[PDB]
């Protein structure tokens, strides 16, 4: 007799253990999730994210 | 001992210098003031943001040509100093066509706001915006899940980049004294002097621990 159709929008962010590959077919799962200040720095301060 | 010495290449970013170190102190300081520059100082930023015509994060606004995440993320991108308090709420009312800045919005006496080159959303018809935000302080990254209601994450942390190097300074010593300089990259909101000072009160605090 009725009908009742619910949208639910979930955002879901990145977490330690999500698929990701590459452009060249290099996948991989990410282990975990680390700092800035623990990630290694270039001579003019940038820190590399991957 | 002589105290820092403050070079100013830009009104954004300065440059410390401290000298003499004796031999292997350089690294170690350099360091520790490097990482507690990068993730413990804390700042201001906006927690939530409430508007009256938009009811939630995925909706339409007549006479805006963005989206409203695009108006969250321009909101996130800024960046407010506060002199005193703990909370603190700015609205905004702009209406016709034009563009949207971070000055156009009404601050206090004690809310300072930079001049905002960057636009927070686009207006093309006769529609007024009346949006009300909340500023909170914290220190880190806190998400918008561990604290008609919008939420919006925050990065509390006005600097961007640290780095440092090591050089050495002929002196006439008993050794090789060398120094180094530390150029800080921030948003504008805290300066070199008082970032330096509360990361030494930082690191006074955390050494208080033995003994």
């Amino acid at each position: 007799l009725k009908m009742v159709k619910v949208f639910l929008a979930v955002k879901r962010r990145i977490q330690p253990g999500d698929k990701m590959a590459g452009r060249h077919g290099n996948k991989g799962v990410v282990s975990n999730v680390v700092p800035v200040e623990d990630m290694p720095y270039m001579a003019t301060g940038e820190s590399v994210d991957i | 001992p002589r105290g820092p010495q403050i070079e100013r290449l830009t009104d954004n970013r300065a440059k410390v210098v401290i000298e003499p170190l004796e031999r292997g102190y350089g690294h170690t300081l350099g360091n520790a003031l490097r990482r507690v520059l990068l993730s413990s100082i804390p700042g201001f930023a906006i927690t939530e943001v409430e508007i009256d015509g938009v009811l939630h994060e995925y909706t339409t606004v007549e006479g805006l040509q963005e989206d409203v995440l695009d108006v969250l993320l321009n909101l996130k991108d800024v960046a407010i100093r506060m002199h005193s308090g703990d909370s603190a709420t700015l609205s905004l009312s702009k209406q016709g066509p034009g563009t949207v800045t971070a000055a156009d919005i009404r601050t206090d006496h004690n809310v300072e706001i930079i001049n905002g080159d960057h636009v927070i959303c686009h207006l093309t018809k006769d529609t007024a915006l009346n949006m009300r935000l909340k500023i909170e302080r914290g220190f880190g990254y806190q998400p918008a899940a561990a604290r008609g209601r919008l939420m919006l994450d925050a990065s509390f942390s006005p600097v961007r980049r640290v780095a440092y190097a090591v050089e050495a300074a002929r002196v006439e010593q008993r050794t090789d004294l060398d120094k180094l300089v530390i150029d800080i990259e921030t948003n504008g909101t805290i300066d070199a002097e008082e970032a330096v000072r509360t990361a030494a009160d930082i690191l006074s605090d955390q050494l208080s621990v033995f003994g």
